[PDB]
């Protein structure tokens, strides 16, 4: 029912800067919390970042704690992504989804319903 | 007899522990539910909430409890239920609730040869659900319930709906005067916690507004005061001390209608349908006092021009507050 | 020592039913029945009920607690009552009642050689009374507060009052926080009401209310003598004020009208004649009457104001007449009665 | 003697079950009740509910409980309830209800040496109704209560009332304020569930709204402002700019009538019988400002239909407001 | 150790009877207490009570508890509470209160090996007080608070405070928004009543009235109507239809002051000092529209008394009223 | 199996002292907290408090519950918890709470073969919180919430929380409409009473107000009158008799705001920010109706003066409003 | 006092579609839920499908899903049946009937109180 | 955040009468309560007394009862100690602290927050 592309891919050196996007449409009022995580090359993926839906709060993960700023607009119903002072382990897959309300804990894959088909990031020695 | 079923029922009591439930060790056990609706009482913007009236029904099967000498499908007293292993089951999106106790607390034991146990219960549940009032009033609410179990995991206790064309029914009793009633879907899920992998049973439907009423309220005052802004065209400008009169009071009854007529409706922060309505009238009676605004000060340099804005008045206010129906009307509907 | 009374406690608690009333088969048992009132609470006039705070006492004669002891007098716990019988008492309009049990549960068990019983308890009563609001607001009722005995007929058990008559309830000092009403009188009484399942015993306590009228004068009584004084002593403005008195004789009815708003705010709700709406219409009523003085006269002025100075100078010994004596008839009716 | 009933009791109690009602394997219950009612103490149509109170009594016959030894008929207390079979009894079309415990819990234990078991309780109930109000407030409300068992189907347990002239008294001690009461039926009906039949006894009753009330509420001020209406016919139009002082407050005070008196009114989204009464006060006011709107725009051309227009105003007028009333005050009664 | 704890608690409790207090046949216990406030929530003058919550301890000393084989000073679970003995303990001047039970019942028990109690709780209690408001709002309210025992006289038992300077604490955690705390006063009395002496402890404090809101709520309408009223002797009387205008306004406010202001007040039927104060204003400007009053009357007869009147007039209303609130502001304080 | 663990609790529960907190003559027990918050209801400024829900879980380590034959970790039935140790815990700045019975009591009980204990709750709680008005509505409150322990000093119990960037999770969840969440703090104090020094944790969090609202409430109305009182400048004297009519009506209108818009707010003592603001637009509708009263009073001394006063107005009042603005909007912000 | 009138069915073929629809005379406020049965010359009475009081809530057996739909207004306060999908099985005199509002299960016939009677639907091939 | 400072102290003989000044900065409304201290060359420091924020109440140690005063303000909210009768025992150095609105009793000085560098008040 809803309905999620993302936009932003690329390659940079390491420790260079790149920006995400993910666009939403339909009924978003049911899905207040959205996410993101990373298909790793061989394994499966981990937590990264999650947003309310007025904006307020962004939690994250221990390794990406203050690594990354994660940003939030309403009107354009978009999520934006700052990555700064990029690393080698960072060559993944990053899916946009979201979560319904009454659903469950922030870390896990299992919980989330709609699926946006991610960009393959890289980023060089 | 009598005989038989006294002593039946202490050797099925006689050592049973109340701590575990069945098949401990084993596989996990095979709950499934039933809810019979009687009535959904009110519905709260201002709480965001609503409370129904259900009944509440759970079938599992216990190997512990098996009688064999009797024919019958048994029938048992309320107060043997704590003297039994029930599942722990909660509703999430809840704010208050309990359960009725009249004459006795109302729940039903039933048993089966077998080990089928029937518990029924009779829940009053005060449960929120979130609502979105950018369409207000001509908005689709889809205020949810759901289930779940407390303690045990995904590994012991497993709920299931009793097939999807059933476990829901006293639909057509729901009267609510204000909403109405569309579509039924039924949800099973595994909702994982920091604990452990828990199930979930979702109850689901959606909540219509009745249109036909905030015409009454709020619409057929704010038609008519555009059409008492339309009587000074009419006029002619001998009473230029009481065209005034008019343009004082429509002005001063949008603000009863921004206000009065506000005691009425709920609190949100963000801007409702009706409040950009409310706007778009309170702009043109803005604006038929500002015809007289102009007349008085270019009346004296010619008249003759004054002589022209009723020409040019009436051939615009019934129009462009007549296109703002058509942007109104159907950019919702 | 404390463990001589233990055996003939528990000694005396061996074999003793809670279940049974003493003389069961035998004669009939008598109840002493003591009522102290602590502060009486608001009345709503809304919902016909009031809030009354009591001392409610019982006292009763047991055969089986007889013994041999030092000291005759026990103040014993609370979970005794439990263990032991006591009657019951209900109320025929208890709507609501409260039983706290804050620190303990307010009761206490006294014991003497005889097996005279005193147990206590502190209620929070909102009970309920019919009241016939036709003479509002100068009432004078009595909302009563009734008991008896449920689950006994008369053949079991009998509720007799502790004193005599006068001296068996007590109204504290300064607990009659009555804002709104005033205490008058006590009545007791004693009855037999015959019900379905058999005949019972019934208590009665009436009181006697009266309302402080010292409130509604100045709360609603003067502005709507201030607004026909308004429009009394307005005869006396001239008749070429030919825009002004327009604007005047209209307010002159939405203040009228407005005060009438204002006297149906905190009056509550009944099916009735009421003697405040019984004034308030002939009050509303002249503001309507004498705009039509004044609203003659643009019919008229111009057509011939010659017989203008006959009836509106004579509007001026008229109209204050009438009212006049109209209020002298009203008060002359209810202060009375 | 005292020495006799102790005992005696015991043996009734030795052994005795609790779990199980009386004749298990044979034959069904034979349970009657009775009723006798305290008071109602409101009726509130914004919840659509009512709260009274009555005495609620029951029997049956159980063999279990024969004493033979002593000529007389027993009475115990209370606390001997928990120790006893009672069957399961619920209201069905109640929200919220309790049992008054002042003292103790009131309720009853009365025996007799064939088994016949008495059962007496006191419950405050507060159990919803659904009200029609097309014909507001000249109407007829038809509130119910109805009664069930909850845990056994019909062939365990059978409702009877004890006569149709008997079994529900104090009928006259009811005094509602705003309503009246009419008439009494009695039901006996055989309900089907999913699970299985039940019985149930039906309590019903009338309502009827007294009239005399609303004239002095609603009526009367609409009455008066159609007369204030009718001022200007008789004014003489010198007072031009008087007569539209008029104009302007009768269609005003219209709009408090629909606002502050809509203040003491429920709410409901379909039309009130005193709605289209409304709407008829507030047409004539709004036609009595529209004859001086076409009198100052011929008046310039002629006087002399300014002259006539009084001819036909009062005589319009005082007819079609009289024929309302009587399309009114008999399309009702 | 663990090992002698146990056995040691056993031996304090076998045998121990709960249903008499210590020291029974000999001289009186001697039982002291302590109280420490949280906060007080409000203030209802509409219902005469506030609500605060206390921390409540208590002292005795029974014999029957006294181990000896310890030299730790003990602290036990809440749950022993119902196996041991407590005094009755009951506020009197209240009219609903609990105990919180969040986690637990929040009470306290700790022993010592002498036989000293501690007995702690945490009640909030909604206690009624009496209220005068002869003075509204420059008030000077004293709301009490009472403590006595239910059951035993003044031969069984004996309240007393753990020092005058002590024993009342969390004196400045009080943060009344609308009132201030004054002073403090302890009170140990002999209450006899029909049946025997029983002893008091009482609690009593101040209550002051925060004066520097009212002025913005009551008194600036009320002193700028005052001025208002004394526009039209400045103004020439050719304004002699817009002149009443305002006088007409200014009575209307006045009433609007009477009513609106009104809301948001409590109710009572002797006379607040604010209703003589709004007596006063409302006189002022009843006696200003009677300047037009004697105007027109006597302005045909000749016009020099009018030319003088204004001369009278704005040397006496900026007088009267002046002194009038002397005597206003000089009476209370 | 079944038979091995039936008799391994009741090896655990034979001689289980309830009365006694684990390692009592030896180490303080270590417990730690978690909590996950579902929702917040709703804050009323009028009560100063909130309420929220939420998860209350807890650990500890007792070597009296330490099974080994089972692989397994374990878990049971809510009602053994009136068989085991619990520590006290409650809420310090509460009002009102209670834990939710549904079905059952939420609350849960796992088992560890070391002894780590876990214990779960479902609290709804009514917690006050203390609130600070002066910059209303551009505030920042912290309302906070306390957790203490109630008979344990801190040589037996010791609180803390299971990692700072943990233990409090369901953040987002949170939506108020009226406020925003922005920041969380962990504290652990160590806070000393009478008795002696008690362990803390301790919850708080800033809560910011939503600005973009009371513009359309309370701004909107006071930005229009100011301009609706410069409509007077533009008009010549020659309604004079009329002016005063727009200047009557603005300080009346002001006086609705000051009183019908005060219905919508809470009551405190010293001054809102708003308070000064609606000062500010109520003066300069004060002054003019004030220009008015200067021409009236000297134009008939002189038109010359009366035909600059235009000159002088309109270049005064659209800059010292103007500036009025950008003392306000940047003294808070 | 409630009173039914049954009318509008005659002879169709197999393959084809036949509406009948049910009138209502009466006190019609305490049964807000009207319904539909069938019987079968050699069998018993049965449900086929009912309707709410607001009109917004259909329930329909399983069996005869997918060839009738069941709408009502207040027009003259009469229920519609529609149609599709003959099969030559269903010849069967049809009924109409109510149930009161605490009245209980929405299956079954003998908690319905006035029955309707008229038009048989004879069909054949 | 709250920061604080101190004035008012000096060399003053027996017999005398002073004020010192705890400066109230920053924010103020998360600590109501204040209160001043004293402390020994060598023993051990205690406490003398503490006041309500809003001014409705003060207390005091029992030893100087009835002899120290502490005022209030609302205008630069600071507060100052002013007193009469002075006894020679009284030779301490003086601080002021503040507490949050759950911080226990009163008399005990580890419940405090924020410190000041207090003023050397001599006895001569």
């Amino acid at each position: 029912q809803v309905q999620l592309q993302e936009s932003g891919g690329g390659l940079v050196q390491a420790g260079g800067s790149l920006r995400l996007s993910c666009a939403a449409s339909g009924h978003t009022f049911n899905y207040p919390i959205m996410g993101w995580f990373r298909q790793a090359p061989g394994k499966e993926r981990e937590f990264v970042g999650a947003i309310s839906w007025s904006g307020g709060s962004t939690s994250y993960a221990d390794s990406v704690k203050d690594r990354f700023t994660i940003s939030r607009d309403n009107a354009k119903n978009t999520v934006y992504l700052e990555m700064n002072n990029l690393k080698p382990e960072d060559t993944a897959v990053y899916y946009c989804a979201a979560k319904g309300r009454y659903s469950g804990g922030l870390y896990y894959p299992t919980n989330y319903d709609y699926w946006g088909q991610g960009t393959q990031v890289t980023v060089s020695s | 007899n009598m005989s038989f079923v006294k002593e039946t029922v202490d050797k099925l009591l006689k050592g049973y522990d109340i701590r575990l439930r069945p098949d401990f060790g084993g596989p996990p056990v095979c709950v499934g539910m039933n809810i019979d609706i009687a009535s959904i009482d009110m519905v709260s913007e201002v709480n965001m909430d609503y409370t129904l009236t259900m009944y509440f029904q759970q079938y599992w099967r216990d190997k512990r409890l098996a009688y064999s000498g009797i024919p019958l499908n048994l029938t048992l007293d309320n107060r043997v239920a704590d003297q039994l292993w029930v599942p722990d089951t909660y509703f999430l999106n809840d704010k208050k609730s309990f359960v009725h106790g009249v004459t006795v607390k109302n729940r039903m034991i039933r048993l089966h040869p077998d080990g089928t146990v029937l518990y029924g219960l009779r829940i009053t549940t005060t449960a929120a659900c979130m609502m979105d009032l950018r369409r207000y009033p001509l908005d689709e609410q889809n205020c949810t319930l759901e289930i779940e179990s407390y303690g045990y995991t995904t590994d012991d206790i497993e709920f299931y709906w009793r097939g999807g064309d059933k476990a829901v029914t006293g639909v057509e009793r729901i009267e609510l005067p204000q909403f109405s009633i569309v579509e039924h879907r039924l949800v099973s899920r595994n909702v994982v916690f920091a604990t452990g992998a828990y199930p979930r049973l979702s109850l689901s439907f959606r909540l219509k507004r009745n249109i036909g009423y905030f015409i009454l309220q709020t619409y057929m005052p704010s038609i008519l005061i555009t059409i008492l802004s339309w009587v000074s065209f009419w006029i002619n400008y001998d009473a230029s001390a009481a065209r005034v009169a008019l343009g004082i009071t429509t002005v001063l009854t949008m603000t009863t209608i921004n206000t009065h007529l506000r005691e009425t409706l709920p609190k949100i922060p963000y801007v409702k349908a009706i409040d950009m309505y409310l706007m778009g009238c309170f702009v043109f009676v803005f604006l038929a006092l500002l015809e007289y605004a102009f007349v008085n000060y270019i009346f004296f340099s010619q008249p003759a021009r004054a002589a022209a804005i009723d020409r040019w008045s009436r051939i615009v206010f019934p129009f462009t507050f007549s296109l703002f129906n058509l942007v109104y009307w159907l950019y919702y509907v | 020592n404390i463990t001589i009374f233990t055996r003939i406690l528990d000694g005396l608690l061996d074999g003793y039913d809670n279940r049974l009333r003493p003389g069961l088969g035998e004669r009939i048992t008598q109840v002493r029945t003591d009522i102290y009132v602590t502060s009486f609470g608001p009345v709503s006039d809304t919902e016909m009920e009031y809030t009354i705070d009591v001392f409610f006492r019982q006292s009763w004669k047991d055969e089986r607690l007889r013994f041999k002891g030092p000291m005759q007098r026990l103040p014993l716990n609370n979970l005794l009552a439990s263990k032991i019988w006591t009657p019951d008492t209900f109320f025929h309009n208890g709507k609501k009642s409260i039983a706290h049990n804050m620190t303990t549960p307010n009761k206490l068990l006294r014991l003497e050689d005889d097996g005279t019983l005193l147990y206590t308890m502190r209620l929070t009563i909102s009970a309920e009374c019919p009241m016939q609001l036709e003479d509002f607001p100068m009432d004078a009722h009595a909302c009563p507060l009734k008991f008896g005995s449920y689950a006994y007929p008369n053949s079991e058990v009998v509720y007799v009052w502790t004193n005599g008559s006068t001296k068996s309830v007590v109204v504290a000092e300064d607990g009659s926080r009555l804002n709104q009403y005033h205490l008058m009188g006590q009545t007791v009484g004693t009855e037999n009401i015959s019900t379905s399942t058999g005949e019972y015993t019934i208590m009665t306590a009436h009181f006697h209310l009266k309302r402080k009228i010292g409130y509604f004068v100045i709360q609603t009584y003067l502005p709507c003598i201030m607004t026909v004084i308004l429009s009394q002593v307005s005869f006396w403005l001239n008749r070429e004020s030919v825009p002004a008195r327009t604007v005047f004789g209209v307010t002159t009815v939405l203040t009228m009208t407005t005060l009438s708003i204002s006297a149906r705010n905190s009056l509550p709700k009944v099916a009735y004649a009421t003697a405040m709406d019984w004034f308030i219409a002939v009050c509303y009523a002249f503001v309507f009457s004498a705009l039509i003085e004044f609203a003659t006269v643009n019919y008229f002025t111009k057509s011939q104001p010659a017989r203008a100075a006959k009836i509106d100078k004579m509007s001026r010994i008229v109209f204050p007449v009438l009212f006049g004596t109209f209020n002298l008839v009203y008060w002359a009716t209810y202060l009375n009665r």
